[PDB]
């Protein structure tokens, strides 16, 4: 399959086809609910914890999670490319951890 | 009525 390009392409076509993850998860409203609790945020103040709360969707998620499956199944079909990654990115706890 | 469940790889 790796000597020929037709090959891997339906290597690569099939190993995506078959990728079915079943997840679960809370309401995207009730998880800001409760953070919003947690951290006490001003409805007028603008901070890093705050902002964050808004940038949370279920979309994410998914994309996330099939890829960490694909990703797992064969190593030479396919790669990943991180978005943001500043230079001192990591000075952003929360894109950071 | 907490918890949505997703299938994913779905074209939503």
């Amino acid at each position: 399959v790796y000597m020929s390009p037709l090959a891997l392409n339906n290597l690569a076509s099939r190993l995506l086809r078959k990728i079915s993850l079943h997840l679960v998860m809370q309401m995207v409203t009730a998880v800001q609910q409760d953070l919003g609790e947690v951290v006490s945020v001003s409805s007028n103040v603008t901070n890093p914890a705050s902002a964050c709360l808004v940038r949370m969707n279920v979309q994410g998620v998914q994309t996330l999670a099939v890829f960490i499956a694909q990703s797992m199944l064969n190593p030479n079909i396919s790669y990943g490319m991180i978005s943001g990654l500043t230079l001192d990115c990591f000075s952003n706890f929360i894109y950071g951890a | 009525s907490e918890p949505f469940s997703d299938k994913e790889r779905s074209e939503l």
